[PDB]
């Protein structure tokens, strides 16, 4: 039946989602701060869309490697025609939301993959960051305080429903975010940052000495 | 043709005069050259009349059809940019002889300071742009003396009358230098058109204000 | 057999359609008020497709937005070559329907979306507003009074066709509305409304201080 | 085996129709007349085609809609190509058989709708109309007096038998039809003539006060 | 098993073509002549393909309209490529055979039709005429006497062979094939002859007033 | 080839002459030139007899395609882009000689004065159009003459009998001061074509009326 | 070349000529140019031989074609319009060389009165079309000739007899004054080919009917 | 069931994986060493892809020699397009999993592969050499010190991580590695290296008596 | 126009000037033609201006899309191989008018020795580049002043000061020996633009800096 093969489809791609690393994005005072347990040093979860636009990604690394690809070419594309503040994170989920669910509907696996897309503002600007969820079927949701995807996210939304506090400076808040993700060290951990008081670019990774020190 | 715009503190005002020929025939006694494309951008284009209305028409369109997509308004960089792409694609057809050259004027509602959020931007036969800093700008066969009459009288210009007696008055300057631009018209009654925007939008001035102005100027050189 | 499946389908669109927030198109005097079921302030089931033609939606979201953009470009390509004038909401349903019943018939997965279209009377001229229903399958309805999209819309639709009164000014027509959906809040509300006193384009939004005030 | 899915085929085309508003075609000394129960103002089933060229149709509306559209653009480039005088219900209806048949075969879900073309004589010519029928597999059948479509049609097709008189006035024909189409109001009623006493267009609309008096 | 679906799609065909009229082609002395029983006065059975070439059908209105198309478009292109004189009906045949097989090999659903060419001498030439009959599948007999099509074709044969005559005259063929096919009045009968005294064009109908007189 | 159209209170009138040539030498004699698209609109194209003929029979078809396929017919907006595109869409075969000058008339249904609900619309060489507000224009190669005939006859107009009159002898006039265009002709009895179009749709005027007007207006000038 | 056609009371007559020319040099003697394209058309064809008869023979398998899918003929107005639509088609070829101008003779059986149901049809370069209501019409490169010849001599056409004389002559005065039409050759016994159509069809006049008008005029002229 | 099919395609890869010769590519101090269990003197399973990078597989050849030339490919038209130093081992091993991915997902069978890039820093400069492994179903991961492919991988793989000495030479670490692989001659080896010391192409192998007497 | 770039120790300094003509008419006195492409590279391109801002758009809009994409951003060779593909890209539209030569200068953060990881590249007309090792270039009309200038007064430059004067000085002779470059304003306070790159980036020079060394120059050269 076509209903028992979207159910099992359905399935696959929730399974393909819950074996899974965790990834956490949460807003604070200076903007958006993505944590990602990823042991790898070269293959990353976490990257910049655009000048104030990151992305953020649970599951198969080559589907949300491609999905990010393509975010990118779009985004670029949309900015060169009109203006590069004509771009916003609304947009980029949206177009995520259309490929995924095609994704889903059309091709012969479905998309393992779990998205976070988060957007600041611009500088000199007050803005309350946004932050956008895209599933496996291409569902999207708009997530005001912070953002979970892969493994068992209810222990991990629990702790940080608990734990969260508004304004939180970065040291607390990637304090908070990693006890949280507990239920790790200075490897074994990606951490980047879009920070509102940057310029142009917003995206920075915080790694290594200093992330060792914040931590 | 001749369109002519100005900044005035806390706006712009866009002016535009009626004759339409053909080499030296007179075929057009009343075409309006200058459009408001959004509540706060209007744009004039010179040269071809078909071209010049087709262009306006589709414009507006586009920028429309943007906002109802996105659900929200174009910056003024992007309305910028895609006059600019549209200029440069017709580049084959200027070079056939329907050229035509556009310059707009609107306000910056993302402008800081209201006082100075009126924007003119021109543009080139290859599709460059030019947001003017001096003020004033004009597009069309009497562009030259349009621009070398508010060049003496910009210093007169403090608020929206001002900034449309001298817009007025550049137009009068430029078709009394030039025959393919119409003068107002005493007999018929056709006078130069003309939009003015501000903080609150872009408005079309009544044919009554203009008349009057018109008048005045004439006595005056009389 | 093919019977079964096309059941099957029809089940599987309604049950999509029944999992969902409930949409209420009314006409009131001053032209055609939506209310919807809405928590996200970003993710929009209302907006317009033309100068005097309104769009509502009740599903997947993805999916009627894609719809949403599809009419969009139909009716501004119809404008431009004839006239905005020569653009209706009866064209619009036509195409929305054939479109539907399109994807239902050939697509891999059926669209779970239920649309209205409403149309009001230009400027200076009277004519009753014109509601159209269209329904996952293409079917296409003219609704006189109402349209209730989404959800259990039995009570909602009783409700209404109690508390319906004709001509009935944008507040007690809101109030009305407000009650019939409830069997909510001034948040996780949309409401627009397409008003025939406006020049050319009928459609606005009342958000926030003036919906509070109003309701 | 093709056989049963053929079968099943023609089986959920019949029950499509059969759940369907009933049509009439009859034959007067004007020309021809067409009735159809329609509770929509908008929504259309009785059409014109070409200049002494009428269509009407019953089932689901998407699907006739876009038979009706098809047709016009067949009969305007057969006038444009050769000359309006050129262009007969014969080629028209031949072409309507010969698509519903590749539908039925070839299309996933067969059209569940039944076609009637009803040509008229030109000006200042005497010939008796002619009507065809179009069934959903492309059959077609020349009906010398009357035609009635969707719904049960039996009863309407004896009460007709029974009712139906040659070179009847407009009045009476339109009473033979409705009372044959009981077996209703001024409202709720679609009514067109194909006049052979028109110049050109011989296709005319009866609503409103003139239908209400004339029946 | 594809030989279940070959034997299925055979006996489809052969209930399509059983459930229809006959059609019964027989050479006299003036040439041919085609008696075919058809109520419709507008739907024909029996054409012209090209100036000494007729062809017959039986079965399925739409499918072999569509193949005499079909054979008129290749008979007029070859004609034009070569000369009028260069077409001969063992190539009308030979194509049909062709379609008809593909058709039926390839083709979602066959086509339920039998088809019969014919051909004459040349104006001041003496040859028997040749008769072609065609099958559902393809398969191309040459016939010398008498071509019997649709329905139960074994008693109309039977008296066909007990009652035919070589060079009998006009009527006398006309009586035999309609005795044999009544095994009718002037309507509801399709007479044409293929008239080997005609200078170009040996097709001619013989129907009304003529028909009413010879039979 | 001369075509005229007026307005007079009430509706609107459009008239055509008979000749066409080829080079110096008459090929016809009774070439109608003047067609009723729609119910209230006539069109008549000089240039090409063939291209005429060729864009008259599209567009009536288009038109009825339209209102066939939606059941409303087209805004008179609708009319004239239409037209207005078939033109541009020529543009390039006009380039190699076959060119073709339409010009339109109408009577607005919508429009809120019935008195003054007829519509003049010209097109020009690049497609755009213009609708004219002095209430007459004329298309052909005898165009001007009968433009500066009716701008001084104009001011007679008064209803229908007195537009037509005046349509009349601005063809005459244009047949005087032009070779091409073919005057009314007293030894064959043929005359100019005429479409009058008022609230109760677009009608051709019989030839007793236009011949009885011409024969008056030779008298006149003799 | 040169072909004439003339209406006479209750039909229609089409006659050609038979010489056919390359340069100054004569090639072929006996070239046949009225074709019968359907039962109640005849067509002729001047220009190029070989685009002539292709033509011709092009225009019959369309028309039969037609014929024998809809089982019913087109009107008159479908065959003017498919004449006209494969001149229109070959301007492109026409300028480069291969020039084709048709005229077409018919007899239209759905006429009102028979005594005028005969049709003369010719066609211009570009394609268009005109129905001929002075009786008589011709092509080629002595067309002009014959019709300034049939104009003295049509008031003596009153049946088919003094219709073909008529024809015959006119053909004579074009081979008089034009040397790439030729005449009645006497030594070879070569004559204009003739096809008259009436309510019974077309019909090829036989050669001996020819000849003795063609024998009588040459008498009469000395 | 899309689960179905792919638990047979996966094991399926996984068989056609398992009976195969074992490679292992460790890192020592000059750079990266290659040694695979290759009979043939003409098919080998490890080669060159760029100037810094190198590749070995496992699996049925003419896959993974097909894997091979795309690589190369692709890295000359990416070295080509912008610079030699721009080209990465990083960027092919991405290229691999994507394509791999897409082969697994989509292909009738699945290519039974096991894929190794290997990336050595540039002339005077110092960097750890980089491992990537690339599954066939897409998975890539990243391996600090060594990679076991093919066969029964589980004792080499403990050899490895019992006997591995990082900064080892040559010669220690080709001992070690013939060592774990036994867990065999000169002949029915392949050695090679990517040695950090070469001034442009790292890539070079040993055979011969230069193998003889280095082993 | 004119753009020159060139290396003191420790960095790269990049002026160039403002005015803008179309022919003899001066139509731009603050055209901005020095970008700053990335961190560590700008890039002023000479021409048609509406090719220049198009062109320095795209490279920085590459740049950044390769190096979101790749993680890592391109080396100095990927860069420059870049820009060469763009510039050989517009040959077609070069010789149509749409000319356009970029001059690059950046800051190799890769090099070995911080005080030469400056680096200057020009770019001819078919797209070869050249690294120049005089350490000084300038593009545009007026470009081979500045380069003669510059060749007397690069032994003064040691610093980014000295680089920046040397720069400005050559600017100014380029302005006073060619009609097509805008000498430094005093009347409207506009100067030319600049760009220093050194280890912590590329940034923009102060006008008051340009202001004050323009105003320098000028009182010793008179």
């Amino acid at each position: 039946s076509p209903e028992q093969a979207m159910r099992e489809r359905s399935e696959l791609a929730r399974k393909g989602i819950a074996r899974a690393k965790s990834v956490v994005a949460l807003a604070y005072a200076g903007g958006v701060l993505f944590v990602a347990e990823n042991p790898s040093r070269s293959l990353q979860k976490i990257s910049e869309l655009y000048d104030r636009v990151g992305f953020a990604a649970a599951g198969k690394f080559n589907e949300f490697d491609n999905l990010r690809r393509g975010g990118i070419q779009f985004a670029d594309t949309r900015g060169y025609a009109y203006d590069r503040r004509d771009v916003t994170g609304r947009q980029l989920a949206n177009v995520y939301a259309q490929t995924l669910g095609t994704i889903f509907t059309e091709q012969a696996k479905p998309y393992e993959v779990e998205l976070c897309v988060a957007e600041v503002a611009h500088y000199g600007e007050t803005k309350r960051p946004e932050l956008y969820r895209i599933t496996y079927d291409g569902s999207i949701a708009d997530e005001p305080h912070f953002v979970v995807m892969g493994g068992t996210t209810e222990p991990i939304a629990n702790a940080l429903k608990e734990s969260y506090a508004e304004n939180a400076s970065l040291t607390d808040a990637l304090r908070i975010a990693v006890a949280a993700l507990r239920a790790l060290g200075v490897a074994s951990l990606e951490v980047a940052v879009l920070d509102a008081n940057r310029p142009r670019r917003a995206f920075r990774r915080i790694t290594g000495s200093a992330l060792q020190a914040l931590l | 043709t001749t369109i002519v715009a100005l900044k005035y503190p806390g706006g712009v005002v866009m002016a535009g005069d009626r004759r339409s020929t053909q080499g030296n025939m007179i075929s057009g006694r009343d075409v309006r050259k200058v459009y408001i494309t959004d509540d706060y951008t209007a744009t004039g284009i010179a040269g071809t009349a078909a071209v010049a209305v087709e262009f306006a028409r589709l414009y507006a369109v586009e920028l429309e059809h943007y906002e109802k997509l996105e659900g929200v308004p174009l910056t003024f960089a992007g309305k910028i940019n895609r006059l600019a792409i549209m200029v440069r694609g017709n580049l084959a057809a200027a070079m056939q002889g329907l050229l035509a050259l556009p310059l707009l004027a609107g306000y910056d509602i993302h402008a800081s300071d209201p006082q100075s959020a009126g924007r003119i931007v021109s543009f080139d036969a290859a599709g460059g742009w030019n947001i003017e800093e001096e003020g004033y700008q004009a597009v069309g066969s009497g562009s030259l003396f349009a621009k070398s009459s508010m060049k003496k009288l910009y210093s007169q210009v403090t608020d929206g009358d001002s900034g449309l007696r001298v817009a007025v008055e550049a137009l009068y300057d430029a078709a009394d230098d030039d025959s393919a631009t119409g003068g107002p018209d005493l007999v018929r009654g056709i006078f130069p058109t003309a939009v003015i925007i501000d903080a609150d939008g872009a408005v079309d001035v009544p044919e009554s204000r203009i008349a009057e102005l018109a008048r005045a100027i004439i006595e005056s050189r009389s």
